[PDB]
């Protein structure tokens, strides 16, 4: 039960690992669509592209 | 060696999503490349003076 646990919590702690930098990714992406929303939707943009 | 490789055929799917993790690094590279090179739609060449 002791190598059990260990292996368990190994794949579990992988598993909230790559939860919290995929959470960093769309945060990020959340971030970007909030100041689209801000600046295209609510006025005009002189920037290009 | 083959009773590494056994030993290691219990040890779950980490060798695999390792494998897995990295191949999406290696592509976002060349995403990132692409994203911030390839921005021109046509290949402007200069005149000769």
């Amino acid at each position: 039960i002791d190598r059990l646990i260990t292996g368990r919590l190994q794949s579990l702690q992988t598993y909230v690992t790559q939860q919290l930098i995929r959470a960093a990714e769309i945060r990020a992406s959340a971030n970007l669509a909030a100041t689209k929303m801000s600046e295209c939707v609510l006025g005009q943009s002189k920037r290009v592209d | 060696s083959t009773e590494c490789s056994n030993l290691l055929l219990q040890y779950g799917s980490f060798c695999t999503q390792l494998k897995r993790a990295l191949t999406g690094i290696a592509v976002e590279q060349d995403k990132n490349t692409q994203e911030v090179f390839a921005q021109v739609k046509q290949i402007y060449k200069t005149p000769p003076i």
